[PDB]
RNA sequence: AGUUGGUGAGCGAGCUGUGAUCCGGGGGUGUCCGAAUGGGGAAACCUGGAAUGUCCGGAGUAGUGUCCGGUGGCCCUGCCCUGAAUGUAUAGGGGUGUGGGUGGUAACGCGGGGAAGUGAAACAUCUUAGUACCCGUAGGAAGAGAAAACAAGUGUGAUUCCGUGAGUAGUGGCGAGCGAAAGCGGAGGAGGCUAAACCGUGUGUGUGUCAGGUGUUGCAUGUGCGGGGUUGUGGGGGCCUUGUGGUUCUGCUGCCGCAGGAUUGGCCAGUGAGAAAUGUUGCGUGAAGGUGAAGCGUCUGGGAAGGCGUACCGGAGUGGGUGAGAGUCCUGUAACUGUAAGCGUGGCACUGGUGUGGGGUUGCCCCGAGUAGCGUGGGACUCGUGGAAUUUCGCGUGAAUCUGGCGGGACCACCCGUCAAGCCUAAAUACUCCUUGGUGACCGAUAGUGGAUGAGUACCGUGAGGGAAGGGUGAAAA
RNA sequence: GUCCGAACCCACUUCAGUUGAAAAUGGAGGGGAUGAGUUGUGGAUAGGGGUGAAAGGCCAAUCAAACACCGUGAUAGCUGG
RNA sequence: GACUGUGUGGUGGAGUUGAUGCGAGUGAGAAUGCAGGCAUGAGUAGCGUGUGACGGGUGGGAAUCCCGUCCGCCGAUUAUCCAAGGGUUCCAGGGUCAAGUUUGUCUGCCCUGGGUGAGUCGGGUCCUAAGGCGAGGCCGACAGGCGUAGUCGAUGGGUAACCAGUUGAUAUUCUGGUACCGGCUUGUCACCGCAAGCUGCGGAGGGACGCAGUGAGGUAGCUCAU
């Protein structure tokens, strides 16, 4: 569970690196789910919620909802 | 035509009333004439009524 | 612009079955892909993700099965499957 | 929607049912359907099958207190107190909260 | 303090109290179709940018296939350039996105088109009925609305709506039927602008005007913009007897006077229809919440809310749950209370924004024109063509203008009322797709919605369209 | 727009079927079978209208005016309850 | 009299009795009434052209499933492959409530899982016919009608691949071999140059077309063979 408060302290480039890392983790989780692995099925949804959190932070910086560092 | 491009005069609707008063639906159309007009230097045709022709509301 | 696009958005899951396992003997991998992705997009995405030279990408559309249950007719989703033929020795580790 | 006046871990006395007069710790609460599981009260079956407690209505139990050597059942009230609530970012601010007190013990 | 919607549980989580789920408010994302809008199309699909460094920006490749984002639908409109045949010009053409539009919507509104079955014991006038339906077009309501009115001799005084008048007066193959108005009782309760006369202001152009002054000194017409004006026992303009709120002092007319001018009154007047529209302070609330009184013992029962006994609360005994019938077990209820927030909303104060007339005179000047009337063919009015007023559409014809026009049921005269051919106006009235709370000598699964469940579903039909049936274990799945 | 004759198109006779195998067919024969032929695919004409080598024929299995919905709970001096 | 007991059981498991008023969706035997359930005909008619027999297996159960051997049947089609239309019915396993006009261990049925691979095949990305729509526009009280420039629209024109092999289920698609077409890029040769080329825009040629008929030269196929 990422926190939007922490992500709001990160800068844009590290936030996008976080987006890409989360996408890669979701890819790996889906492959494990397909192949019979993945005991931890909650992380499969939590990584997508984390992607949503990072997108919310990035877009609120883009739309000036919160000041962009 | 039956609609004047000036003043927007349109047909009226009423009755044929014969000797026996057996009413039938009929129309009264305005006396629309198609005339050449030159307005603001533009030459064109206009369907205008004779009432706007008599009033001088159209520039020929 | 928001919403970074990733190659991993296009390759959803591998297909694991007897036909797929028999295809793996000839360096051929079956994936479920986004239904709107073409062969060239899939080829480039597979090369980006797996670091492998791809000799071919074939595609098919598999209609979803229809079953009558209580609450009536239920319909499983339609999927697109990409069959990726890989260079002589490159290999893909799907786990 | 809000919660019930009986929470998990409370010591209650059953005031209705087969086990009227029994006293037990509330093991789990079901706020939606207004039913609670009380320790050692409604012993039935589940599902080589586990025999365990069953849920009774939350209105069939009453919180219990020891006044003069006996367990007596009481109702509850709420009093508002000043507290410091913390936002997700960590910031603190003054606010109010309700603390439950037992009647019959002031 | 539990939580990851339901039909319909356990995994793996998160809240592990760093307060989640949840509730209100505001945001972000929002595939494809659909007015659907880059182009095409069998809706939810396809396909794109001539040649060029590529439509523009970015990503990726050696490069091309590729990916992400943007832009460009059409119509009206504004602004700029050019102006055909051809001369003025215009049509058209080329740039810019300046603004608006497109489509949907259950009822109610306004304008227009408009049946038939039916009744008349047949049927054609008539009725049904201006109904059904259709077309155009709104708004939160719409329409109407400030007397070219009623009345009848005194009077009322915009409109709308309700009740009476009254199924009367009438009207009607005087058949079937249709059917007022004045007056009176109420709901509601505003009145406001403008055209024109006259005054300041360019182009189809000047040979006449004591500081001044020139073949014009500001002289001639008819646009636009400002003042003024807005009424009917006529009003206004003009001509004068006068009066503006205290002015720093600039022009023109006669070194009278009139007007732009200014922080500072102000009787006034304001976000309104009112010839108009811009901030900070002042209350209580709906959307969430908060507090919210007071019962135990015995008996029978599976179970107590029931019996018996004895206590409490009540500004709370309306309900509904709980294992049977509860004021005191739960949910609540009465009462108070909070409301951060709203686009919040209403209203007040200030800021800021805009701004007077009274008496006299008729010389003169203005007072809405293809309009009103008239004829003709139709329509609405109680009135079905008549003695036909009033009102309206098509076609002709066609005024007066205050010593004038219109109305008072043909018409004329007098009298009374009124001032058309310009505009805007709240409330009282209509309705309910919706949201919130409540109610019922309403239904209770063949009922009540077609629909208590996968219900506009299954099913039937090419299609428009038609269109069901199926509820109940138990207190607890035990 | 020859002749005989399959496919193909049709439908003259007869038998069966008639609660059928079939809301129009089957068996046996029969007519046309290079033509005014037949057939696939798409398209056009719509209800007082279409189309018709013409039978009031056909227009989605009952057409002297289709079907659907609406006026509408049409009306019935008639039958039934 | 419509009816009824405050008699007495049984079943049942949450309401309801009497007096007096108040209001009715207040009483059914019939409408070729409407809905449901169930009889009568009746264990009756039918079981939809036909040729099956036996041996073994499976199984609780076999005329009706599987395997085999005889025999019979279609063969211008009872074969093989497509279009339209259907939509997972295909394959494998498990099943025998329902469906199958009987039985069924079986199935086009049920449940679970799997299965369809294209530069060249059929469509689009190309082109137009009939026809549709249609910027402006013209016509029309409104609604709408027609139509230019265009844009769609195959049933037609154009367009590059064949043989063999492989699965339980796919195969001009996958695999092997051997080709072809269009791009991008690259080594190399040759040539241009008011005056290279590329793209647009058109002209022309071409595409490009009826019906019937005979003969010739071939080839596929088929037959026979020492
Ligand atoms: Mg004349
Ligand atoms: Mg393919
Ligand atoms: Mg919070
Ligand atoms: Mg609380
Ligand atoms: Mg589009
Ligand atoms: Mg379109
Ligand atoms: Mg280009
Ligand atoms: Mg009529
Ligand atoms: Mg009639
Ligand atoms: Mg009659
Ligand atoms: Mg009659
Ligand atoms: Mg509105
Ligand atoms: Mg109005
Ligand atoms: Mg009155
Ligand atoms: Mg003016
Ligand atoms: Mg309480
Ligand atoms: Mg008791
Ligand atoms: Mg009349
Ligand atoms: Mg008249
Ligand atoms: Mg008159
Ligand atoms: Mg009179
Ligand atoms: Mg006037
Ligand atoms: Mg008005
Ligand atoms: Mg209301
Ligand atoms: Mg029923
Ligand atoms: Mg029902
Ligand atoms: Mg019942
Ligand atoms: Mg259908
Ligand atoms: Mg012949
Ligand atoms: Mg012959
Ligand atoms: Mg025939
Ligand atoms: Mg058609
Ligand atoms: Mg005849
Ligand atoms: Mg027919
Ligand atoms: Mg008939
Ligand atoms: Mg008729
Ligand atoms: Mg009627
Ligand atoms: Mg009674
Ligand atoms: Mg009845
Ligand atoms: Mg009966
Ligand atoms: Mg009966
Ligand atoms: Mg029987
Ligand atoms: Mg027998
Ligand atoms: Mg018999
Ligand atoms: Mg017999
Ligand atoms: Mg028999
Ligand atoms: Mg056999
Ligand atoms: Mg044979
Ligand atoms: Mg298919
Ligand atoms: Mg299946
Ligand atoms: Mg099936
Ligand atoms: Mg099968
Ligand atoms: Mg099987
Ligand atoms: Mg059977
Ligand atoms: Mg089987
Ligand atoms: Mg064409
Ligand atoms: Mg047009
Ligand atoms: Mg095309
Ligand atoms: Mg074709
Ligand atoms: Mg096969
Ligand atoms: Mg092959
Ligand atoms: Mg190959
Ligand atoms: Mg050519
Ligand atoms: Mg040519
Ligand atoms: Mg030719
Ligand atoms: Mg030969
Ligand atoms: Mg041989
Ligand atoms: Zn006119």
């Amino acid at each position: 569970k990422l926190s939007a408060a922490e992500l709001r302290q990160l800068s844009g480039e590290e936030l996008r690196n976080k987006v890409r890392e989360l996408k890669e983790e979701l890819f790996g989780l889906r492959f494990q789910s397909a192949t019979g692995q993945l005991e931890n099925t909650a992380r499969l949804r939590e990584v997508r919620k984390d992607i949503a959190r990072v997108y919310t932070v990035l877009q609120e910086r883009n739309l000036n909802i919160v000041d962009d560092p | 035509a039956a609609v004047c491009d000036i003043c927007a005069k349109r047909p009226g609707f009423g009755h044929n009333v014969p000797w026996s008063k057996k009413k039938t639906n009929r129309r009264w159309s305005p006396n629309i004439q198609r005339v050449r007009v030159v307005e603001n230097g533009t030459h064109k045709r206009m369907n205008v009524c004779t009432s706007c022709l008599k009033a001088g509301r159209v520039s020929r | 612009e928001l919403k970074i696009r990733d190659p991993r958005d296009i390759i959803l899951a591998p297909v694991v079955s007897e036909k797929s396992y028999g295809l793996l003997d000839q360096n051929t991998y079956t994936f479920v892909v986004k239904p709107t992705a073409n062969k060239t997009e899939i080829k480039i995405a597979i090369e980006q993700i797996f670091g492998v030279k791809v000799t071919s990408v074939n595609t098919m559309n598999r209609k979803g099965k229809v079953r009558r249950t209580r609450t009536g007719v239920g319909k499983r989703p339609d999927t697109k499957r990409a069959i990726v033929t890989v260079a002589e020795g490159d290999r893909i580790d799907i786990f | 929607m809000k919660s019930l006046k009986i929470k998990k871990g409370d010591r209650v006395k059953v005031i209705a049912g087969n086990d009227k007069g029994a006293i037990g710790e509330v093991l789990s609460v079901d706020p939606a359907r207004e039913r609670v599981v009380v320790e050692g009260v409604n012993i039935r079956k589940h599902h080589g099958i586990i025999s365990s407690e069953a849920p009774i209505h939350v209105s069939n139990v009453q919180l219990v207190t020891k006044i003069d050597g006996k367990d007596v059942v009481t109702r509850v009230g709420y009093r508002r107190v000043d507290v410091t609530k913390r936002r997700p970012d960590g910031s603190e601010y003054a606010a109010q909260r309700s603390v439950r007190y037992l009647k019959k013990e002031e």
